[PDB]
This record gives C-alpha cells, structure tokens and sequence, in this order.
C-alpha cells in the first residue's frame, strides 16, 4: 500500500428521513393530531440596510415591499409534534467503491480491530445522547416549557425522556434506556445484526399561536426572490441533512478542546460554523489521520480511532488525484 | 507581430529561436499529411482507421425537394488530417494578423504583408504556399466495421450503402441555427481530446454544434397522467376457442383453476375506486345473448366477468362468460380471498 | 392476389436511435422502411410469399431520453459506454460519441400483395414480429394486429406526410435558407431525413458487411414533413411511404 | 481458415426493458400500487474536499450551495415494487453480420457441438439464479426486511421466491423452480423455441418514509452539475443496462478465482468497473479463446466453453483488427 485508491468512496450508515410537523394539545397528545400548514406573507419594511451616504441622502425614507412565508400554530393547540425515523446499517458492508483490493482488506482489518477493541459503544452512546437531549429541534428548542421524546423500535415502546434535564455540553453514560438502545445500535454497527429501524416522536410545548421554524429552502439566482419554507406532503417539515447535522455533534477530541469546551459536528477538517473557527486544519485532519492508519500502519490513540470511525459512519468522497 | 503568436503557440523551455524553428519544422513535415474534405469519416467513430472523405464539389439543383452538400450556402471547405500529431497547419491556417483578416485572404491573394513575416522569420514560404494552395482531395477507398453499412432494395436486388457524415453542412447548420429562433438542441457531449482526435478542423473549432429539433407536437409527450389512466383490461383467453364452453355454458370443472388463475394474474395491482371504476351496463350483457343466440338468461346460470371490474375490468362483450350458480360463488370467494 | 391493409396497433419501442447528421428526434423513414423490408424477408423465408407495397406511420406518444431545462430546452442522456473495439480495449473508461435515444408508441399501416391474405397471415406476422428491432429499438409490447380495408376503423393518431411544396416555394437564396425560412413562418413542419445521395461510383470495396453486393457511398438527404389527424385524411393511399430508386438516388417518397 | 472475418457482429440474446417503481403496503401488495415521484433538493454544505494548502487555508470555512434530487417513500407505505420484463432469443439466429462464409459454418458447427454436449443448461441456471437472489436491486437490497420475487412466463405463474435466504456468492442448482425456468431458458437459447417472454415483479420491504435509489442519468450542461435521476413516464425507474449488468454476473471461472471468490460480469477481457484490474488480461481473454476454438480447432475445457458461450450471449463486435 503506497497511496489511497483512485475511486475510494463510502455510503452513510445512519439513514435519516424527512420530519413532519403536527400540532396538538399536551393533555391529549396520545389521542389526536392536526396538520400544520405553511402560510404566505408579505411585508412592507423600510430601507434599513447599510448604504453609501449619497444613496442614503436620497432614499432613506423609502418603503420596501418584501415576500416571505411563515408557519404558526393555531389558537387552540400549544404542542408541536415531530415524527421521523432512522435506519442503521453495518459499517463494514457500506464501502461503496474501491479500486485496490489490498486497501479493502486493510480497511476491513482495521475495522475488525476497532470492533474487537471498543465495540462501537462510545459512538452509539453519543448518538443516542444527541437523540435524547433533543438537539434536532434547532431554533424550536428556545423558550419551551416541556420537551419530551420517545423512541420506538419494532413494537417495543421505551419510556419517555425529558430533554430539558439533559445538558447540551456533557454526555451521560449511566441512563438505563440510553444504554439499552445504544447496545442495539452498537450491535448493528459492529455487524452482529444486519439492519435496525428506529422511530422518534417529539412533543414540544411552547404556547398557543406561537411560531415554529421549519427548514428554509435554498434558492439560486434564476429562482424567484424571497424566503421559501420546506413543504413535506403538504405539511411543514425539516430536511434530512438538517437533522443529521444535529445527531453527529459528538466530536470532543479535537485539539484545543479544553479552551472552548463544547462538541462540534464531525466534519472532514473540523470546521464549525457556530463559532467560525477551524479545528482540524493540518495535523488532526481526517486525510492526514487515515494516511497514518493505513499507509504507514502506525497505531493511533483511541481518540483518533473514534474520530476516524465517526467520519466513516458519515461517508464521503475519499478519492485521489490519479497518482 | 506574427512572431509573438508563433512563440506563444510553442510551450517549451527552449529559447526564442528554437521555439521559432520548431514551428517551421512541424509545418514542413506536416504539409503533406493534411487533406481537404467535406464529407470526412471518423466523425461518427474515432476508431475508424485511416482517413476517408468525399470532397463533393457539384452544382446546386435548387429544384429538388431535399437538402445535401453543395446545395446549402456553405463557403469554407473542411481541412482534415489522419492523425492529431499532424495538426499544426490546421491551427496555422487560423491565425489573426494586425487587422481583421485571416491568413487565407493574404495567402491565395499573395499579399506581401504576410510575405514579410514568412520571409523574415525563415525562407521556405513559397514551397509551403505551393503545398497548401493546391491540396490533395479524398478518395473514399476501403471500409471498416465502424462506418455504418445498410442494405437498400434496388429493383429485385439489394445494394450495400456506406453512410458518411457532412462536416461543412453540420457547421453551417450550427451557425445558422445559432442566429435564429428555431427551438434547436445543443447536444454538448464531445470532449476536447475526442474532437482533436477526429482529425478535422471544423469539429475542433465547433465541438458542440447546434442541431435541429425534429419532434412530434407538444400534446404527444408521455407524462404521469397518460400512464396513470391508461385503459381497461381484457382477458387473453377467448371463449369460443376452448373445449367445453357449449356456446356460453361452462360444463367441465377443469376450467375453474384456469379461470381463477387468469382472473388473479391479470388484475393484480390494478385496484381503482368506484369513482374510476367502470360501469356494468345492460346492453353489453344483452348483446352477448343476442350474438350467441339466446333470448333470456338461462336458469341456474349467471354472468361473471373473468377480469374483475374492481381491478380494472372492461365492460365489453369479450370480458365475461356465463358460469354455474356454484362456480360463480367459488370464483368470487377465491378472488375475495386472494385480494382482500 | 388480393390487396388489403394490415394494422399493427400501439407498438411500444424504447431506446430507438434518435440521431442524424443534424437531426435529433424522430428517426429516419429509411429505418421504418428497412424494418418493413426485414419483416418481408423474414416472412418470405417462411414460405408465405407476400410483398409490402407502402408503409404508413401513426405517432401517438413520444418521449426524449433526457430532461427539459429550466429555460425550456432539452438536454439528452446517454448510457455509460462499454468496451469499444480497437485501441484501448483494456481501458476501463471509453470515449463518448454523439448519440440520442427516443421512446415511441407508434402504429403501422401496411399494404400487402400475395395470395389468400387472411387471418393466417395475421397469426404468422404475430409469431414472426417479436424478433426484430425498430430503428435499433427493442419492441416491448404491442396491442394487436388487425386486418382493415377502409379508413373508418382507424385509431386516433397523427400521420407523417411528406410536404416538399412548402420547402420549394419558400423564400431564400439556397436550400438551407429556404428550409429555415419555412420553419420560421410555419411552426408545424419538422425536418426529417428521407433518403440518400450518391457522391460516389459503384463497384466492389474491401471490408464491407457482405462482399458480394454492389457498394456505393451515400449521404442522408433531408426534407420537410407535417402531422395531421386520422379523420382529416382523405384517402387511405395518401399516407403510404414507399421506396424510389434512381441514378444516384435512394430516396423514399409519399407518392 | 486463417483469422477472424473483417466484419463479424452478434446481437444480445437477453433483452431487458426499463424498470418502473411503485410503492404500496406489504399486507396489501397484491391489490393496489401508488406512483413514486422524484423531488428536487437543495443543500448547503462545506468545503470538505481535499485541497492544496493555500487553497485550503483560504477556503477552509466557506459555504457551498449544491443542487440534487431525491426519491423517498410516503408516510403510509413501506414496500417498494419493481416490475419489468425480459425477452430471450435464440443464439444461432442472433448473429447479425458475418462477412466470411467458412467462419460462419465453423461457428455454427461449434455451437452445434456445444448444444449436443451440454445444452445451455448451466448458463440458464446461473441467469435464473442471478434473477432469484435479486441482485438487480443494487443499493436497494441493503437494509431490506423482506424481499419477495415472483416470475411469470407467458400465462403460467411460478411460485414466489425469497431472495434473503439465497446467498450472493454461491449458486443453487437443486431448486425445482430454478431448474423449471432454466429448462425453458435453455430451450429458447437452443433454438427449439423462437422467443421467450418473462415478467418479473419484485417486492421489497424497507420501512415507512425510507429512501430508494433509482438510476442516475449521465448529462452534460452549463452551470448545472447536480444529480439527475432517471424519470420514466413521470415515475422513477432503472436503466435497462443497469439491470442487464446484474443478471450476467455469473463468471466464476477467471484465473485466481479461489483468492477473490466472487462472481464478476462477463466482458471480453474480464474487466469489471469495481476492481480497476482486468481478470483476464491476455491469456484468458475471449479473443484468443475463440481463436483457439475456431482457427486451430483445438478442444478446450468446459469452463472456457461456458465463458465463450456467455460472451456470445451478451453480444458485441467480434471482428478482426482493422487495417488502414
């Protein structure tokens, strides 16, 4: 093994589907639900942007028509309900394309070493922690009275959570339901199982006629000008990759971690848009780390193995420029 | 200022004079390989060996109801070589001098201004001009497996036809449609290296042409609704051609598994609601006894459609056969058990 | 020696060759005539001894293999090329040539000449029809084969008819300008290849598919055409394409 | 005889149409189906690709707007349905061009010797085995709960299969349905019949609102490099060449098979686009094998005959090296 394969690629081992939005009442949340539609809106603002003084002297007092969309609850429902699901696939049976066979054998050997060493328990525990504390609500988490989350596997309905008590900076390892679910997730990841299906339903209490924040569509120059919200089967919803970004916010092993002291989403270069600082520029980058794991066959600390396996769960285009 | 263009056309580490001399050596070596054509091969497939063209120079009939070469207003013949290695003169013929004129107009008119550059840079210009002015034409000798060959009926016999494309007509169509409002299709899928290895110079200049759009009217496109509605279903088994049908009276019990299999295997996955369901009319039933020679429904016999109406059955004569008072119930119960 | 009409109804063809020199879309009429002649040869190899006079094409549905752009134009697709014979056989990725593919739902009207034309001919044509390709496209399915005489028992559809008069009386110095001006003033006509030129001398050549036939090079020639409904048709013989050979011409005509 | 003819060309003996995608519920899979549609999608990612250090240190933290398409289930269905069909044609009548006559006679004689020897049963069994284990699902096979495959020939409905139990590496030669279908396939390849039509319907249970993976088209456009999915009359589907590639993955007779131990598709040089190295470079290629079969008339082991017949079934342009 002298270099990376020219067509190395990976799939994703955590398939997340689109979420759907429903509204109901907290005292009857197990009995009925109602659809939540997206409404159009048009506003008349003022020219409040920063302008050069010459234009500012001539159009400071001009109106400005704008278009937008908004999604709000009704006057008789105060609880927002979010339903989605996750499919878990084995890590070893997810390598999509690779040219060299020896590289595939080496990758399989290293994955087997990590399975025999750790057993995929830490990453599974962190993923179910990110599920538990309801990080996927994003802007809907602020100003909520009661947030509850339940997880259903096949027909076994686990007892409800309380994501308000879970801190967003530390990961617990002693919750009974969290460890029980993480056991199945780790078994599926290692290869003892072949597939896992998990369904998540979340109830958020915010008050009557409040505002919800679904995902916003991305528009280019040719498209119409204005804010567009994401519609899923008529009702509002969230993107799959928006939810997946919240689940994989488990990276606490980057350099200069003690200075900042918060997890970041697992990226290739460790970039975090929340604070706008790269965290794995050269030395702890995934490209440099996996070049020492395979080509040099040099053993790494367990933190680097954790980060590498977390990246390989996500997958991507790890190709080479035709050496 | 042509020396600057000649130096720019060479990308090497050699000094100025050697960079100049390489262009002259390449020209003097590659004049003879290049040819002129209008219907060159290797355009439909780069793997065709050799160079094959036609160079058809004829008159424009302008009365026949079709279009071909030397019938459109094309003006520039194509220049094509056999290998992309000997492609230097094909880029040398497209070079811009001071004012807006290509080197052809200074070339066959023997303009002295061009002669300044090609007599100060070197002294071979007269032989080069002689070689590139009178230029060898194509003879379409031989054929390979890559050129398309078809058979055409000529009287009582057949003729083998080998098809060659039209580069000049393609370029003319490309520009004329470029300055027009016809629908057109761009069709950009040819790589730069493939266009270079085609051997011609029009394809190198225009690798992504503009193509006429020849499509049926807009209301004939297949879409979701046309495939969704489609049409009703009819059985593939005709009653009159089976044994033991008694012109509309099933007797043998061995046909019942065949009947239920034909009902099950054709109506699978074709459920539609009563809003989209067909209606079991009365004249379709009555015409059956009219054609078969019956005035009224026989006692103990009922009308049963082989294809169920709930699964997209048709209300046509060829869709039902009369059955016994018991076999109707058996077929109905079997179909209800299979579907629901 | 009776002459009737045979209708092949609602034949679905996919991946038919939709490319020409400067035409993308409807395949050349020579492909359909060659399909008819191949069907005739396959039948005459089965001791049926009948011949085909004219072919009529009825378009119902079509689809271009690709997608429509945001502005409105079409962008076509292509299959991943396999192993091109010749050089670079062992190369994993091969070159890409110009190509286009179409999907059609088309009906064929055929005029035949031969003894005792009856339903046995229909059974034979049903048995032998599912063995050939239409313009290089595989036949997926078909509605039925019918024996018809008049224009009343004709399904709804649009026939392709040769219209060279509009091309002739157009305004323009040369033929291409006449064609583009006729297509500018009229938005219903479409350009179709109709035949082949000669630009060569006949004889024997090396490397042909069959080294016994007379060989001559060709070039596809293009003319105009149009669409009209079934009920607007006056006579059943007007929409019947047929061969026409001449000294250096290998065309097909509606006459 | 000295060499291959200057113009030899066969056809494809296993024609396949384009598949279509439908969605339904597993308990009511035999009653109704619903159309599956492809939706557009826009994403905002980061610059995660490898970059040179200057470009990396400049564009480390830039946003990245991208366009794509996606297809997925609804919230009330948990079963994807695929319907398609295959047409089988005789091998002897599948030759479309042969300039030489003695070469055609030798080809016919060798094919006659092969059918008299074995009778095309092995390749038919391998093809129906590749049908039975649902190899054509590709990325849709992973993460499946129940995979059911049925096969209809003309008007006779064969019993349903279960692709989950079948292994994707070995081959089963004792299943009654497999042998029954392979008998008809070998008869149609033999020339006793004139054509064969097979109708294939596959149900796969993946769960509610999951993701499906139709074929991705190859297109070229200006200012548009997004993912484009294959739409077939509005609904999603798969290309014919994608299904045909999965069916002919039967070649287990290449050199060093005991090392890698997986079947590969049948190409002229044994090259598959997943290893990047041809498994039959010079000494086991189809060209020299068919040269030794025909020109030298030297008998070969049954594995080489199987490989040559598998190549002939696929079809291609097996002419001689062309000259200028």
């Amino acid at each position: 093994l002298k270099s990376r394969p020219e067509n190395l690629s990976f799939a994703r081992c955590l398939n997340t589907t689109e979420a759907k939005f429903w509204q109901t009442d907290f005292l009857k949340r197990h009995t009925f639900k109602l659809p939540l539609l997206i409404t159009d809106k048009a506003v008349l603002a003022s020219k409040g942007h920063e302008m050069p003084p010459d234009k500012l002297e001539k159009e400071i007092m001009d109106p400005n028509p704008q278009k937008s969309q908004s999604c709000t609850l009704s006057t008789e429902c105060d609880t927002l309900r979010i339903d989605f699901g996750i499919k878990v696939l084995p890590v070893k049976e997810s390598m999509y394309s690779c040219s060299d066979y020896n590289y595939r054998t080496a990758i399989y050997q290293k994955i087997d070493e990590y399975i025999a060493e750790d057993g995929f328990l830490t990453l599974a525990k962190r993923y179910v922690n990110n599920i538990a504390n309801a990080r996927f609500l994003w802007r809907n988490r602020k100003g909520a009275e009661i947030i509850e989350t339940i997880v259903t596997i096949e027909d076994k309905e686990y007892p409800s959570f309380n994501s308000k008590s879970f801190n967003l900076d530390t990961f617990v390892e002693d919750n009974a339901t969290i460890n029980e679910i993480a056991q199945q997730i780790a078994d599926t990841f290692a290869g003892k199982r072949e597939y896992l299906n998990i369904y998540v339903t979340c109830f958020v209490k915010i008050g009557c006629a409040m505002e919800v924040y679904p995902s916003q569509e991305m528009t280019f120059d040719d498209d119409d000008k204005g804010k567009k919200l994401f519609k899923f089967e008529g009702s509002a919803g969230m993107h799959s990759q928006k939810i997946n970004n919240a689940l994989r916010t488990i990276d606490t092993w980057y350099p200069d971690y003690t200075t900042y002291e918060f997890p970041i989403p697992v990226e290739n270069y460790g970039a975090a848009r929340s604070i706008g600082i790269p965290f794995r520029p050269d030395t702890k980058s995934f490209y440099k780390l996996i070049d020492r794991m395979i080509l040099k066959n040099e053993d790494l600390p367990i933190e680097d193995k954790h980060y590498v396996m977390a990246i390989l769960i996500r997958g991507g285009m790890f190709s080479k420029k035709q050496e | 200022m042509l020396r600057n263009k000649i130096l720019a056309a060479i990308s090497q580490k050699i000094p100025e004079e050697q960079k100049i001399n390489k262009y002259i050596e390449g020209l003097f070596q590659s004049i003879d390989k290049n040819h002129l054509a209008t219907h060159v091969a290797k355009f439909t497939e780069t793997n065709s060996p050799g160079n094959i063209g036609a160079y058809d120079i004829l008159s424009s009939d302008m009365n026949c109801g079709y279009l071909d070469t030397a019938n459109a207003g094309w003006k520039e013949p194509d220049i094509v070589t056999n290998d992309a290695k000997y492609k230097r003169p094909q880029g040398f013929v497209a070079m811009e001098m001071s004012d807006g004129r290509t080197v052809m107009e200074h070339l066959q008119e023997d303009s002295a201004e061009l002669r300044h550059e090609m007599e100060e840079l070197t002294d071979k210009y007269d032989e080069i001009r002689d070689g590139i002015l009178n230029m060898p034409s194509m003879q379409p000798y031989r054929t390979n497996q890559f050129i398309k060959q078809v058979f055409f009926p000529v009287g009582g016999s057949y003729h083998l036809l080998s098809i060659l494309p039209s580069t000049v007509l393609n370029y003319e169509v490309s520009d004329r449609l470029y300055r027009s409002k016809i629908p057109k299709i761009r069709l950009r899928l040819l790589s730069s290296n493939a266009a270079s290895t085609t051997g011609s110079r029009l394809v190198s200049k225009n690798k992504w042409p503009l193509v006429f759009q020849a499509l049926p009217p807009k209301f004939l496109e297949k879409n979701l609704a046309k495939a969704l509605d489609k049409e009703y279903l009819l059985p593939d088994i005709n009653i009159d051609e089976l044994e033991g049908v008694d012109n509309g009276c099933l007797i043998d019990e061995a046909l019942l598994p065949l009947i239920i299999d034909e009902g099950k295997r054709k109506g699978e996955g074709n459920y539609r609601p009563r809003h989209l369901r067909d209606e079991r009319k009365e004249e379709t039933v009555q015409a059956f006894l009219d054609k078969y020679g019956y005035c009224n429904i026989p006692v103990g016999y009922e009308v049963h459609h082989i294809v169920p109406l709930s699964q997209g059955g048709a209300d046509s004569i060829k869709n039902m056969i009369m059955l016994s008072i018991e076999h109707h119930e058996r077929v109905t119960e079997a179909h209800a058990s299979y579907f629901k | 020696m009776m002459k009737g009409y045979i209708l092949l109804e609602k034949v679905n063809i996919e991946n038919a060759n939709a490319f020409n020199n400067i035409i993308v879309g409807i395949p050349a009429i020579t492909s359909f005539l060659g399909f008819a002649r191949a069907l005739e040869r396959k039948l005459n190899a089965k001791e049926i001894a009948i011949r085909i006079n004219g072919v009529g094409l009825e378009f119902h549905e079509y689809e271009l293999k690709g997608y429509k752009n945001k502005r409105g134009q079409y962008v076509t697709s292509c299959p991943l090329p396999g192993s091109i014979p010749g050089q670079n056989e062992k190369k994993l990725d091969a070159h890409i040539m110009n190509q286009a593919y179409i999907d059609l739902n088309m009906s064929f009207l055929l005029e035949v000449e031969g003894p005792h034309v009856d339903m046995s001919t229909c059974k034979s044509i049903k048995s032998t029809m599912e063995t050939l390709r239409i313009a290089g496209g595989i036949i997926r399915n078909y509605k039925k084969i019918r024996l018809i005489d008049t224009l009343a028992d004709i399904p709804y559809g649009y026939f392709l008819t040769l219209r060279q008069d509009n091309l002739n009386d157009a305004a323009g110095d040369d033929m291409l300008d006449k064609m583009i001006h006729a297509l500018q003033q009229e938005d219903t006509l479409v350009p179709i290849a109709v035949g082949f030129k000669a630009l060569s001398e006949v004889g024997h050549v090396e490397g042909q598919r069959d080294p016994e036939k007379d060989h001559c090079f060709v070039e596809s020639i293009f003319s105009l055409g149009g669409f009209e409904c079934s009920k607007i048709l006056e006579d059943i013989n007007s929409c019947l394409w047929r061969y026409k050979t001449e000294e250096g011409l290998y065309l097909c005509t509606i006459i």
